């Protein structure tokens, strides 16, 4: 809506286009840079006691 | 730093100021070490207050050595402490900083009075007797005396040999960028 | 790591040898009284058990080792480069500063050795602290990042604190009126307190500056920092003048507190009041040769890319300092205060010279 | 770090290079086919007009008041001693009021803010209306600042210290000319730069530059005095 | 003049001045007189060589410092001056001709 | 003090940008004016300022009534179907 | 700093080392492939294989220093010779023993 | 409700301000200095995570070490306060009248001033 | 000028012969002598040891005795055992410094910074534009300390 040249100027990040450096707010460190809990805090505190929270990857 | 037909000509060393700063530091250290050697010859417990500069009035070597060290610290022209301040003012004028020159002038005059104020306290009614005793007799050190002799020579006549020190310091400072 | 090059650590060998010799001799001196007399042993004379070592030989040892270090420089060869993961720099100017500080330390040590035979009012631990300081400061000259400079400066500050701790407190004099009465001196406590808290403030602010320099640039290497700052000035990418101003201000104020410069010069007066003359001797040479020279080279050489932010700050401080001391230096009545104010005035003059240089 | 960057711009050099100009019209022009609300909102360009005398005076007064408040916060209030009875009454007032600290702060900082506002406004009106057309800029700055600071020291501080006020005014005027009027450590060009405008070809310019170099060779003392040995 | 003789003269007067300053008689500890002249003559003789050899390296250093000043000036140009006709040709010489690596 | 290591012992994501910037700087006679693109790329890798500006613009645009519904994505094939169907 | 090629050439990646033997061998071979044909401006394309070896063997900073030194040497050779340099140095050191007098009442300016 | 970077910068500077604010008791200043070091620890970890830099975690543990040595020095200095005739409240070590203290009162160790 | 022959007991003296007062060469500057092993390791330097480094060690052993005696002249309130132990410590330190010097000499010969018995195929022509030392050295002892004045 603000001009075709404006959009490509705003969506442009790197002069060189042969390097992939995706945007990240932060970088993970724990668990060899991974996530152990991929659930909400309520699911975090309830899945340890209550059944029906884990979908049983088989 | 001018240009003629894409040929650059420069008449500025660009490393003179660092050598000037090194010279100022080294000269201050030399004069300070002279006065501390004069102090280290004597009994240290006597110098507590500022009026006790009178204690330096013992015999002609100590008295005159410290008088000239104080005058050098004050920046009196003939002595060594003057050369660093003179070259600092010269470099500031070369760099076209008149406000810095004015503030250094104010600082220099106030510090000069701060230094020469103690020359009034040196006056004593009698000889001070500020020497340590050993084997019933005063202990006069010869090695510190010779060190003070050399420092006094280079305080009195260091302005004659300052060119070599400037050469060496500029040679050292030329390595900063290369 | 497939190969460890000698060029990465060649410079450290003489320093390690000197440290080992120093500390071995210190440990062996610590037990110089223990000497068992066996049942089949015979003593030509009765052993004296109350002794007072003269530290002269220790000073001599220092001189010798320091002199040997000079030799290592005179025969030095190599390339202009970096070593130990680009944490240390080897070029002509750094090595010349190293040589200069070594030779000045050697001269001061020689005069101290001459003076120590007139009257022994100092212990062996005093000159061991001096040994450590003279061993470690030229490595402060050889720094290549603000990280390693910070760590070296804390090492040397701890050595200086150790030197201040081992000052002689009680003396044998001719005052016989003070028996059976309590006299409080309080000079020792003031020296320790002020040195401790000034070190704390300087260290925390330097760490703060290091953290923000990593945030802004990604390294604390001098060349990378200068190149990034200049390229950003050309590009107009990072336009947060507040952050750069605050970084420069925090570094400058940390160094002001560390050096006791004119705005914060008061605690140096107390430190000088509580110190012996030899301590002031060594402290002055260490302060002017190393601390103030590095403070100068920060604006001149190490962080020149930030001079466009530095100058004004320095200017303000200079002005304040002058207008703070043109009257305070005229209501002192102590020899130590006179010496300290001499140092302070010369520091202000040299700061003005730095401002002239960076133009 | 820049001071008075708008007044030190070289307009010709900036226009030749194409650099953005700080004297360009930074104004908003409402057009028709727009609602009545955006007409009112677009009037905010009044506060951007640096040629408005009332706005400049108010901004100078605001800066002076802010400086006075800062001085009171850092150095003024802590040095002065308050009677114990007054402090006790103030702390009792805090006990019986939800935001009593704000009222105490207002009472303590009102004189300093008022004095700073008055000083800033008077200083701006004095500089802009009296000394703005003098030929010698350095002398005008020195004299005006010396007189103003002497009067300010006489009024705000004890009148027996007016000589030190004059000296401080002289020093402040020198500093202001050195760094607020002139451009040291803050330069928008390069030393020795120039712009060419004629239709001369490269050969003519090169010939003129060769002549200039021949003339420049006479600035060497050894060359001019003929004191060079044979190489 | 000769530096060896100048140094020997320096040591002779240094010893006599030290005797006067310590209030000890001259003619005392005579063997220190030849030692002072020998030490002082060698000291100033080496310094004469070192100062001359520092001038040589200083002059050669300024040739490299000559190149640094020109490139520092071009890199310190204000933006927009690089392609200005005052500096365009000199700037292009370093960017193009000096790309010989 | 640039190590090139990531938080799990791997490789820093901005290592190629740093390498190219240093290669440009060490080869040019005027590195400051001749390595602007590489230094800009490294600075964008380190401070993600352009992405933050894009996010600010996107939020400002989303504050309006420009967008009503988005196409739906079906997992079976890499195709977007409109919300209408 | 921030402007000197000398200080930038000392900046290297972590874990980056230089093989000076191979680099100097390649540089000597390339400079002997050159210097047999003499030009005011060095053309590396006239010595292609040695140019490629030199590029693949030596770092960019080393090559920049080598080109700067070569340019300085070529400039110096066109202006000076050993004998006239020796004569000039002897004359300068001889006149250093004398003094310098003002040129009172000049004519040129 | 505040971004972590601005929050932690402000927290560090507020900790310094509070350290200056509180009455000058050596033990209190020691505790506040330890808190300052811990704030630096947290800030270094936060920026290390944000910028994927491994040297700032090193800064965290080096801060731990430096703070430990400094705390040992502080303990020894307080015990040194014991032996010298000094109060842990430094404001009681001088005769400068202070309005902030309710009960500051020092006089000469004399029973009377005048005899005749 | 002529330098002491390497792989001989007087080779270490070449450490005191220099062409310029520089500590180190530039990044791209060629060493004065051909390079044997640029990226040497710890055992590469040890394997390069010969009579010159052993001569450096022997000189350290010879000169350590007066230096240790001079240090020992500062002892008071000491016994025979402590005096002998301190003398041994100082002497061993001087021996260690001599070994360090020998290691550095071997490293320098490996890198080509000092005379290692090899000559470059092409000589680097240098024009002696600035000359303050040639005649002074030729009329002095300092001609021994300078290489190619
Ligand atoms: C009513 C007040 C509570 C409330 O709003 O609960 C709704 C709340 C849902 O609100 P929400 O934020 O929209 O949840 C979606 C989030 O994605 C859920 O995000 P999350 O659960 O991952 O993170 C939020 C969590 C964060 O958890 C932690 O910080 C972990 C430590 C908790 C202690 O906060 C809490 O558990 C406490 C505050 C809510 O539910 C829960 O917090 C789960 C438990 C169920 C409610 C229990 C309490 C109320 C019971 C009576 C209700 C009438
Ligand atoms: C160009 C002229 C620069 C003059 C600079 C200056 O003000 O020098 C102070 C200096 C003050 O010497 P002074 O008043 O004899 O000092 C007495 C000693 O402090 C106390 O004398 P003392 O009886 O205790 O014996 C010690 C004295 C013994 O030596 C002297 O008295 C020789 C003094 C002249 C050299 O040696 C020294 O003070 C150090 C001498 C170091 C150089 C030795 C060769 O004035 C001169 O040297 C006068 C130079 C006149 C040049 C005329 C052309
Ligand atoms: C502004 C908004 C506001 O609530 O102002 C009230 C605040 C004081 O309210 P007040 O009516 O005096 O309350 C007296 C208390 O009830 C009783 O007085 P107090 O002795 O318990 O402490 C009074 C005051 C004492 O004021 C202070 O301590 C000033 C700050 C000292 C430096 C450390 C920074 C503050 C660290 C904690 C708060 C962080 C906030 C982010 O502290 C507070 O009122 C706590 C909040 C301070 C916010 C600033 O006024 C101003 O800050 C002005
Ligand atoms: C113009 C500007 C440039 C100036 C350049 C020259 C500067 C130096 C000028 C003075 C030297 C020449 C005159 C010598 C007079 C004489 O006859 O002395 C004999 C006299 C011998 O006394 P004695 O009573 O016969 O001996 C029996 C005693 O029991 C004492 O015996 P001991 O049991 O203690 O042990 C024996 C030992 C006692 O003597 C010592 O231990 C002397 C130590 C003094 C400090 C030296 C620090 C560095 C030491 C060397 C480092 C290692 C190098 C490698 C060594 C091999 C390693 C394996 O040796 C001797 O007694 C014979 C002397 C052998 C050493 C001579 C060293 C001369 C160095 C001169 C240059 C220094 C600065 C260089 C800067 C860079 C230049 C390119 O020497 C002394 O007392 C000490 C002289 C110290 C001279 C150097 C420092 C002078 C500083 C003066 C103030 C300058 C400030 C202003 C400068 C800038 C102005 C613009
Ligand atoms: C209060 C005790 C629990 C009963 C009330 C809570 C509701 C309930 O029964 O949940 C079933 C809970 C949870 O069972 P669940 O999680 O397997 O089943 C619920 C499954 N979802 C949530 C998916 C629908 O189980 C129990 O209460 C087990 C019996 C416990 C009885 C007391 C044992 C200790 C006695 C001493
Ligand atoms: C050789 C040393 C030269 C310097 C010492 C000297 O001659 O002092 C004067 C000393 C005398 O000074 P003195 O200090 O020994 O004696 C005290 C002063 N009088 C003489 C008044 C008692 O000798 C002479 O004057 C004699 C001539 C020199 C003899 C040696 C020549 C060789
Ligand atoms: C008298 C008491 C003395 C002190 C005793 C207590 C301290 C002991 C210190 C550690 C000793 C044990 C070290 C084990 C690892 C090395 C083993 C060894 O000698 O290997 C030989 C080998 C020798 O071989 P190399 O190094 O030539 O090659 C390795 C082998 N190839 C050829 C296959 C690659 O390694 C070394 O000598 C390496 C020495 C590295 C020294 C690094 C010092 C860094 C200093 C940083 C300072 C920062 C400030
Ligand atoms: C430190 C060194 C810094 C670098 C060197 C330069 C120093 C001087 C820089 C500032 C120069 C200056 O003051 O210029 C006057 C300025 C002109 O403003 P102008 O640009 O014309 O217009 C913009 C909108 N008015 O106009 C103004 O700034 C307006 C206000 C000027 C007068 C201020 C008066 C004092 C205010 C503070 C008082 C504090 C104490 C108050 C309480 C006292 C006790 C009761």
């Amino acid at each position: 809506v603000h001009g075709e040249e404006y959009a490509q100027k705003m969506q442009k990040r790197f002069h060189q286009t042969d390097i992939w450096a995706p945007f990240r707010h932060r970088y993970a460190y724990m668990y060899n840079s991974s996530n152990k809990n991929v659930k909400d805090y309520k699911q975090v505190t309830l899945s340890r006691y209550i059944n029906g929270f884990d979908k049983f990857n088989v | 730093m001018s240009i003629f037909s894409n040929i650059w000509i420069n008449n500025d060393l660009n490393s003179y100021g660092l050598s000037i700063l090194l010279l100022n530091i080294i000269n201050y250290l030399i004069v300070f070490m002279l006065i501390l050697s004069v102090i280290l010859l004597t009994n240290l417990s006597k110098f507590k207050s500022l009026n006790q500069f009178k204690e330096f009035n013992s015999y002609n070597f100590i008295l005159y050595s410290l008088i000239f060290s104080l005058l050098s610290m004050a920046g009196i022209p003939p002595l060594l402490g003057f050369t660093g301040k003179f070259l600092a003012i010269l470099y500031s004028s070369f760099k076209s900083q008149y406000l810095l020159i004015l503030f250094m002038t104010i600082l220099n005059i106030f510090g000069m009075y701060f230094y020469i104020q103690n020359l009034r306290f040196v006056v004593k009614k009698n000889k001070s007797s500020i020497l340590n005793y050993k084997n019933y007799y005063v202990n006069i050190n010869y090695s510190i005396t010779l060190n003070i002799i050399l420092l006094n020579f280079f305080n009195f006549f260091g302005i004659l040999f300052l060119s070599d020190l400037i050469i060496i310091l500029n040679y050292i400072s030329s390595y900063i960028y290369i | 790591l497939l190969r460890l090059l000698v060029s990465e650590y060649i410079f450290f060998l003489p320093v390690f040898t000197n440290l080992f010799i120093y500390w071995h001799i210190f440990f062996k001196n610590n037990i110089n009284l223990v000497n068992k007399k066996n049942n089949w042993d015979k003593s030509i004379s009765v052993k004296n058990i109350i002794i007072k070592q003269n530290p002269s030989f220790i000073i001599r040892l220092n001189l010798l080792l320091n002199s040997l270090m000079v030799l290592y420089l005179i025969t030095f060869n190599g390339y202009s480069s970096t070593f130990w993961w680009s944490h240390f720099k080897l070029n002509n100017y750094s090595l010349y500063m190293y040589l200069l500080v070594i030779i000045f330390n050697n001269y001061f040590l020689y005069i101290t050795e001459k003076h120590i035979k007139i009257l022994n009012n100092y212990s062996i631990d005093y000159f061991f602290s001096i040994i450590n300081i003279t061993l470690f400061i030229p490595m402060i000259f050889l720094s290549n990042t603000l990280f390693t400079f910070f760590f070296l400066i804390e090492l040397v500050s701890c050595a200086i604190f150790y030197k201040f701790i081992v000052s002689k407190i009680s003396f044998k004099n001719s005052n016989y009126k003070d028996n059976y009465f309590s006299i409080f001196s309080k000079n020792y406590l003031n020296v320790l307190f002020y040195q401790y808290w000034s070190s704390f403030f300087s260290s925390v602010m330097i760490g703060f500056c290091i953290i923000y320099l990593f945030s802004l640039t990604g390294s604390t290497e001098w060349s990378i920092i200068n190149f990034i700052v200049a390229s950003n000035n050309q590009i107009n990418y990072y336009t947060n003048n507040i952050t750069l101003l605050f970084i420069c201000l925090t570094l400058i104020i940390g160094f002001i507190i560390k050096l006791g410069i004119a705005p914060i010069q008061l605690y140096k007066i107390e430190i000088y009041k509580g110190l012996p003359f030899l301590s002031i001797f060594f402290y002055t040479t260490f302060y002017f040769l190393i601390f103030f020279l590095f403070f100068s080279l920060l604006f001149i050489y190490y962080l020149s890319a930030l001079n466009n932010f530095f100058w004004i700050i320095l200017l303000i401080i200079s002005i304040i300092g002058i207008f703070y001391i043109i009257s305070i230096i005229f209501d002192i009545n102590l020899f130590k205060a006179f010496l300290a104010y001499s140092t302070i005035i010369n520091s202000i003059s040299f700061i003005l010279l730095i401002i002239a240089i960076i133009f | 770090m820049e001071l008075n960057s708008s007044a030190k711009e070289d307009s010709h050099y900036v226009g030749v290079l194409g650099y953005p100009s700080q004297h360009d019209p930074h104004t908003l022009h409402p057009k028709k086919h727009d609602s009545t609300f955006t007409k009112v909102y677009a009037c905010r360009d009044m506060l951007w007009d640096h040629h408005w005398e009332v706005r400049n005076t108010l901004y100078a007064g605001f800066k002076g008041a802010l400086l006075g408040v800062a001085y009171a916060s850092g150095f003024g209030l802590i040095s002065k001693t308050v009677p114990s009875i007054v402090l006790k009454k103030m702390f009792r007032f805090v006990r019986n009021n939800n935001f009593g600290h704000i009222r105490i702060m207002q009472d303590l900082l009102t004189p300093y803010a008022l004095t700073g506002f008055g000083l800033g406004s008077v200083y701006y009106l004095y500089q802009h209306n009296v000394w703005e057309n003098r030929s010698n800029k350095w002398l005008a700055e020195v004299l005006s600042n010396a007189l103003f600071f002497q009067v300010a020291t006489a009024v705000c501080v004890n009148p027996g210290f007016h000589i030190y006020g004059m000296v401080g005014g002289i020093l402040f005027g020198t500093l202001k000319y050195a760094f607020y009027n002139s451009s040291f450590f803050q330069e928008k060009e390069s030393i020795g730069s120039y712009t060419t405008f004629g239709d001369l070809s490269e050969e003519e310019r090169k010939k003129q530059e060769y002549k200039d170099y021949i003339q420049f060779l006479g600035n060497y003392h050894k060359v001019r005095n003929g004191q060079l040995v044979d190489l | 003049s000769s530096m060896l003789i100048w140094g020997a003269c320096f040591g002779l007067f240094t010893r006599a001045a030290a005797c006067k300053a310590s209030m000890i008689p001259l003619t005392t500890s005579p063997w220190k007189y030849p030692k002072y002249m020998i030490v002082s003559a060698v000291t100033f003789y080496y310094f004469d060589w070192y100062r001359r050899m520092a001038l040589e390296q200083l002059c050669y250093n300024e040739e490299k410092l000559e190149r640094y000043q020109i490139r520092a000036k071009l890199q310190s140009l204000k933006i927009g001056e690089e392609l200005s006709d005052a500096y365009r040709e000199s700037f292009f010489e370093h960017a193009v001709q000096k790309n010989n690596i | 003090s640039y190590s090139g290591y990531s938080l799990n012992g791997g490789v820093h994501p901005c290592l190629p940008f740093y390498e190219r910037m240093l290669q440009c700087a060490k080869s040019e006679a005027l590195p400051i004016k001749m390595c602007t693109a590489q230094t800009e790329d490294y600075l964008e890798c380190h401070h993600r300022k352009k992405q933050y500006a894009l996010n600010y613009a996107i939020k400002k645009e989303l504050n309006n009534i420009r967008i009503v519904a988005l196409p739906r994505y079906d997992e079976e094939n890499d195709t977007f179907v409109p919300f209408s169907q | 700093m921030e402007f000197s090629n000398a200080l930038l050439s000392q900046t290297k990646l972590p874990g980056q080392q230089y093989d000076y033997k191979r680099c100097f061998q390649a540089s000597n071979t390339h400079f002997e492939c050159l210097d047999s044909i003499r030009d005011a401006y060095d053309n590396h394309h006239k010595c292609p294989q040695t140019y490629q070896a030199w590029q693949s063997s030596c770092d960019v900073g080393i090559r920049r220093y080598q080109m700067d030194n070569r340019e300085q040497q070529k400039k110096d050779q066109l202006l000076y010779s050993k004998e006239q340099l020796k004569n000039y140095n002897a004359a300068k050191n001889k006149e250093a023993y004398g003094i310098t007098a003002p040129k009172n009442l000049s004519f040129a300016f | 409700m505040l971004t972590w970077i601005s929050f932690w910068s402000l927290i560090f500077w507020l900790i310094l301000i509070i350290l200056v604010l509180k009455p000058k008791n050596f033990i209190s200043i020691l505790f506040m200095s330890e808190l300052t070091w811990l704030a630096l620890y947290c800030l270094s970890l936060l920026f290390g995570a944000i910028y994927c830099d491994i040297t700032l975690l090193s800064i965290s543990f080096f801060i731990l070490g430096v703070a430990g040595l400094e705390f040992s020095f502080g303990i020894l200095i307080a015990i040194l306060y014991k032996n010298l005739n000094e109060s842990l409240n430094t404001d009681l070590n001088n005769n400068n009248n202070n309005q902030n203290i309710f009960d500051k009162n020092f006089k000469t160790p004399l029973e009377k001033i005048n005899w005749q | 000028s002529q330098t002491f022959a390497h792989d001989s007991f007087l080779g270490g003296l070449n450490l005191f012969k220099r062409r310029d007062p520089r500590f180190v060469l530039d990044q791209g500057e060629r060493p004065p002598y051909p390079i044997i092993n640029s990226n040497s390791s710890f055992v590469d330097v040890l394997s390069n040891f010969n009579k010159a480094d052993f001569g450096l060690v022997l000189f350290s052993a010879a000169i350590g005795f007066p230096l240790s005696r001079w240090v020992l002249k500062g002892l008071t309130f000491s016994s025979l055992n402590y005096r002998r132990g301190l003398f041994s410590s100082v002497y061993g330190g001087v021996i260690l410094w001599g070994l360090v010097l020998g290691f550095n000499n071997s490293y320098y010969r490996l890198n080509g910074f000092v005379d290692n018995g090899l000559v470059w195929k092409r000589k680097e022509r240098k024009l002696n534009k600035y000359d303050f030392t040639s005649e002074f050295e030729d009329n002095s002892f300092f001609k021994k300390l300078r290489i190619r004045d």
